[PDB]
RNA sequence: GCUAAACCUAGCCCCAAACCCACUCCACCUUACUACCAGACAACCUUAGCCAAACCAUUUACCCAAAUAAAGUAUAGGCGAUAGAAAUUGAAACCUGGCGCAAUAGAUAUAGUACCGCAAGGGAAAGAUGAAAAAUUAUAACCAAGCAUAAUAUAGCAAGGACUAACCCCUAUACCUUCUGCAUAAUGAAUUAACUAGAAAUAACUUUGCAAGGAGAGCCAAAGCUAAGACCCCCGAAACCAGACGAGCUACCUAAGAACAGCUAAAAGAGCACACCCGUCUAUGUAGCAAAAUAGUGGGAAGAUUUAUAGGUAGAGGCGACAAACCUA
RNA sequence: CCUCCGCAUAAGCCUGCGUCAGAUUAAAACACUGAACUGACAAUUAACAGCCCAAUAUCUACAAUCAACCAACAAGUCAUUAUUACCCUCACUGUCAACCCAACACAGGCAUGCUCAUAAGGAAAGGUUAAAAAAAGUAAAAGGAACUCGGCAAAUCUUACCCCGCCUGUUUACCAAAAACAUCACCUCUAGCAUCACCAGUAUUAGAGGCACCGCCUGCCCAGUGACACAUGUUUAACGGCCGCGGUACCCUAACCGUGCAAAGGUAGCAUAAUCACUUGUUCCUUAAAUAGGGACCUGUAUGAAUGGCUCCACGAGGGUUCAGCUGUCUCUUACUUUUAACCAGUGAAAUUGACCUGCCCGUGAAGAGGCGGGCAUAACACAGCAAGACGAGAAGACCCUAUGGAGCUUUAAUUUAUUAAUGCAAACAGUAUACCAAACCUGCAUUAAAAAUUUCGGUUGGGGCGACCUCGGAGCAGAACCCAACCUCCGAGCAGUACAUGCUAAGACUUCACCAGUCAAAGCGAACCUCAAUUGAUCCA
């Protein structure tokens, strides 16, 4: 088996790339994931998840100005064209974002909380409590890999002496370093759960092939299970 | 079952 | 690579075992080399090092039927080309304790010419040899130039 | 029983018959009862008496034990002290 | 008298001895047999199973020092089928053969060719003058089945007893195997030629030699020991395991393509309907045109469609809108 | 007269109907001389098509659909710049054909462009005759489904109802296309996360499953098993389950009661159903006639709610019933045409075959005779038919049984954990005031679990299965030495009680038809002066 992934370019663009589809398959050729294959063609829009990143040879907060708000075939959450200083990059738009606002991203933490629109991104210590908030890191530059999906939305609890306390869509609750990222609002695309397939077709157009006919009898795991909520996770490292 | 029994063909120098 | 008894007792089945050394990363010193190597080692060979007080008398005191490992023999040639050669191995200005560490393997320095050839696989050794026979063909010219200028000096001698 | 053995091309012996019986050089195999120790509690000394005793084999059996074994067993042995040795010659026996 | 028949010698086999091979020029690891360009990856690993144990579940000779003997002994072992040493002993350098085959034999061999298979792989058949063919002459015939010369004659396992006469008279239920028992309408067999199936020990028996000893070391021996003779078939599964080879069919997928008239267009995994894909029902066919077809009739035909090209996943597996489907009939 | 063809390109193939000679021979399914050929000779000429490109950075948001209005979703098929380097040129390869994959000159399979009937390309009849049977058509009086399992087929154009599945779609290439599988919708379970799938994704997500659009609903139960919690629990849209007797008025249950048990005792709905049998249940419509169809009743004692229940729109080569029509389906068949057929000419198979000089009736017999017994019949020999027999040909029956012959699958069959994942201990490390903490990866051991792996599935048996039985003794059958079967008739046994010489030895005997086992016993040495019928278990090993 010969399988080179599409994911192989070292810089980062704005015009959509060609990706190549997998089928489930892993790179030995053998079946790994069970209905995905032949939908539409896609490309890929590469969405810059750390927030704050200034420009060369600049170092401070800046503004940003949304050009677009497209839609993206590859999440389901559509996605903005920003642009700002002399670069433009495709966002995770939040709700209420359409073309010709402007969104602050933000690095100095301060004494006392910040008022902040729906769309801006500061550190979670220097927002208020209570806010909603998503594209959330862990580590303090890791980048944005929690609460990302279409119209989901996460909540700060509290601040402790060093750290926050956020509350995830699946309500489980982590706590990171207050020097951690992230932006306000609820992300767009809410209404996304009243979408109705309609029929298999479009489930094919979406890429997903039909389930197995075999016929499996259900076991211990089949009834409903009413367990406590998970622990808190932590992010903080500690000698 | 499904049995079957394909043809044997002969060499064809014969 | 062995096999065992469900319960070490004949009357069950045969299962195929492996057992594997508990391998541990471990750095050590060359008095000789002058070097300090980084080593994939066992608790078997640290007790072998300590029994033979350190890793210069280890491995020129074990044969290669109990170092089995080109590495420990490409170590034992390298300290013996040193102590053959008797070269500047510290460094200028350290003459007499680049001289106490020479002593300090006398019972050891085989010659030079038979030092080079130890831990030697047998491919190792024919490109060596290779290598050494070389040789790039003389011309028919300085042969015949030879011959008969020989030819000339013995007829015109008589 | 391997006739020709894998090695040297030799008839082999039954190790069985070695352990269980012995083989006088007249030809005859003496052999021990069966369940001579086994459940003494509920036999009889007379059945006891019975069993405890050393009896000799049929012609078949004797024929039978003969190919089971090797002529090395068969060989006239001299042993210093043979509590048997008495036994591995026959006579008065007229044909 | 046609078809035919017949023939010796290509070569081969088993030993012995001896350690054996390979660049004329050019091309050949990429799609081998390709004159000429910048990521340099790289091999080292306990076989298993059939089978035997009358099942099978521990176990079941097979490994690379001349012989012989110790010895099938010590030992091992569901202590059972069977497995099985060692110490020790001692093992005379040189000689080119055949109570081997002779074209269905002997090598598969005229050749690993033709042919078959995608591939790994499988694998044939056959020739005959003579000193001279720069002697094409007349000889050389005679011989299997099959025929022809030359169809037939009431009635009967095909004949036998006969008889002056072929038939007519009288008598007569093919063979082999398998069975309690077969003419059995139970098996097998058209027929000819060739090929095609009993291998050995312990202990006995007979015939010699020598004899309280025999034997050319070892072993046996209260007439034994040594030697010889005589003696135990052929074909056939469904299986299991190891290692290769297969996705040019088909299942699913990846990349990059192509096709879908006309009418109604409700907007459409909408309707009629071509091309195109499929295969409902009937008839034919059934050694067929075809190892799944033909004619008609049908389902779909802008989609979860059909389809060309290249690539991917492989058997203790792959793939599957689960039919135990498909993975070269 | 036909054309549903053809001409190109791609792919495939590789000289394979060009010329001359041999045609005496040889393949032509026959022939002339050329598609089923031998030798020699000759040809496919690049512009078409292949065969490409100097780096290093950098750029690349705005589909297509006449791209213009409009309108979307499944979100898309095409672009540079900056600097350095660079002044030689038209090489090489494919180019033929009546052609490829199917063993064939095979009614099969085969991508794209072009005209969609042609300007391409082709020939169904070797000759004759005009039988049967067979195939494909055409026409048919009167009747019009009376045929038949069934309106199969054909001809005409077609009304209404029911069951199942929502629908389009998929499937057993080669006997099943469906009611089976999928499917939008609904629901259960698992997962807090970055680079090789999922996914360049992040709980409105991803994955494992059930059921099956929608509409009305989905009732009770955690006793048991499984799963999750280690606080003795939670969980059924998890595996699954949702009572019994007796008294109960003339008929029936019955509301009701006494009781027992359980986790709950089947709720709604629907209902003789695709739902064990009874069963052609009863009843109305439908027909002249109704084991068919539709509508109602619930003992449905085995209906029933995501094992989803019940209605309904649309749909269906699904399975049933029906009006009307019109049809050779039929009463009831007939005529003609073509093929086939039969004869003449050419070429020329296969299954099969012990040998055959190969009759009928009755009987016999390994129980169904051409061949045997008794009768009868009987010159020889082609051609066309037919299918009663040759227990006709084909395929070493698939049904059944057997084999200490297999294999697939499932487990709660036996054995094991080599492997993966968890734990615990050990090894490896490091500070620490007489105590403690033990990061991660390896390795060894042990336990648990998942996944598996290997192997087997006794026998008797008036076939096998089911039932019953399997060892030992007494009686009968088996009457008077011994023995003697039965899935034959009847009884029993798997102990018990008392001494502790129930010590030791040893002639001679018996013997359950073998062996193994089993039985009796004189004398003797010692010491006082055994009942009972069966009452049972080898070897190895412990
Ligand atoms: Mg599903
Ligand atoms: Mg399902
Ligand atoms: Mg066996
Ligand atoms: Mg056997
Ligand atoms: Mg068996
Ligand atoms: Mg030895
Ligand atoms: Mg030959
Ligand atoms: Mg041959
Ligand atoms: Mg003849
Ligand atoms: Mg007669
Ligand atoms: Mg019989
Ligand atoms: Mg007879
Ligand atoms: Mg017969
Ligand atoms: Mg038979
Ligand atoms: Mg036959
Ligand atoms: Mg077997
Ligand atoms: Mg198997
Ligand atoms: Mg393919
Ligand atoms: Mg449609
Ligand atoms: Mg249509
Ligand atoms: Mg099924
Ligand atoms: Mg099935
Ligand atoms: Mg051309
Ligand atoms: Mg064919
Ligand atoms: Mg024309
Ligand atoms: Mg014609
Ligand atoms: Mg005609
Ligand atoms: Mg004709
Ligand atoms: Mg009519
Ligand atoms: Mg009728
Ligand atoms: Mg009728
Ligand atoms: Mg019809
Ligand atoms: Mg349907
Ligand atoms: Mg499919
Ligand atoms: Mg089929
Ligand atoms: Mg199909
Ligand atoms: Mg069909
Ligand atoms: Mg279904
Ligand atoms: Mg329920
Ligand atoms: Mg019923
Ligand atoms: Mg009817
Ligand atoms: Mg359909
Ligand atoms: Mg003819
Ligand atoms: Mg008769
Ligand atoms: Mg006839
Ligand atoms: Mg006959
Ligand atoms: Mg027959
Ligand atoms: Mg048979
Ligand atoms: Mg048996
Ligand atoms: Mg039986
Ligand atoms: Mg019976
Ligand atoms: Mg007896
Ligand atoms: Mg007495």
């Amino acid at each position: 088996a010969n399988f080179v992934s599409w994911k192989s370019r070292t810089k980062y663009t704005i015009t959509p790339v060609k990706m190549r589809k997998s089928g489930g398959r892993d790179h030995t050729g053998r079946i790994r994931v069970h209905g995905i294959g032949g939908g539409h063609k896609q490309r890929y829009r590469m969405i810059d998840f750390l927030r704050f990143r200034p420009e060369e040879t600049k170092s401070g907060p800046f503004e940003e100005k949304v050009i677009q708000v497209r839609y993206d075939p590859c999440r389901s959450a559509d996605i903005a064209l920003v642009a700002g200083g002399s670069r433009k990059r495709w966002i995770i738009a939040t709700e209420n974002m359409q073309a010709g606002d402007t969104i602050l991203n933000s690095n100095h933490i301060g004494r006392m909380a910040v008022a902040a629109r729906e769309g801006d991104a500061h550190p979670l210590g220097a927002l208020p409590v209570g806010t909603l908030i998503n594209n959330v890191e862990s580590e303090p530059g890791r980048g944005a890999q929690y609460i990302r999906a279409a119209g989901t939305c996460g909540v700060l609890l509290r601040k402790v002496n060093g750290t926050a306390i956020i509350q995830l869509p699946s309500k489980r609750q982590m706590q990171v370093l207050e020097t951690c990222v992230a932006t306000v609002g609820r992300v767009s695309n809410v209404d996304h759960n009243k979408r109705v397939i309609g029929k298999a077709g479009r489930n094919r157009w979406l890429g997903k092939r039909p389930n197995s006919g075999r016929w499996h009898r259900k076991g211990g795991w089949a009834g409903r299970k009413i367990r406590p909520l998970p622990p808190m996770k932590s992010y903080v490292k500690l000698p | 079952k499904k049995r079957f029994t394909p043809p044997i063909y002969q060499p064809k120098f014969k | 690579l062995g096999q065992i008894y469900a319960n070490n007792d004949k009357l069950s089945k045969r299962l195929k075992k492996v057992w594997k050394p508990q391998l541990f990363e471990r750095e050590f010193y060359s008095e000789i080399l002058d070097k300090k190597f980084t080593v994939t080692v066992t608790m078997r060979t640290l007790d072998l090092i300590d029994e033979a007080y350190g890793l210069d008398f280890y491995i020129l005191k074990t044969p290669k039927e109990d170092l089995c490992s080109k590495f420990g023999m490409d170590l034992k040639r390298g300290m013996l080309l040193r102590l053959a050669r008797q070269d500047p191995q510290l460094h200028p200005e350290d003459p007499e304790r680049r001289a106490a560490i020479y002593d300090k393997y006398k019972e050891f320095a085989i010659p030079e010419e038979e030092a080079e050839w130890v831990g030697l696989t047998l491919e190792e050794a024919i490109e060596k040899q290779r290598l050494l026979e070389e040789k790039d063909p003389v011309p028919l010219f300085k042969i015949y130039v030879a011959e008969l200028i020989q030819q000339l000096q013995q007829q015109a001698l008589s | 029983l391997t006739y020709f053995s894998a090695r040297k091309g030799k008839r082999k012996t039954v190790k069985a018959v070695i352990d269980r019986f012995l083989r006088l050089h007249c030809g005859l195999w003496v052999r021990r009862k069966a369940g001579y120790k086994k459940k003494l509690w509920k036999k009889t000394p007379a059945r006891k008496k019975r069993l405890r005793e050393f009896v000799f084999c049929n012609k078949t059996q004797s024929k039978l034990l003969d190919k089971m074994t090797t002529s090395f067993w068969k060989r006239r042995n001299w042993y210093v002290d043979d509590p048997y040795q008495k036994y591995h010659d026959r006579t008065n026996l007229k044909v």
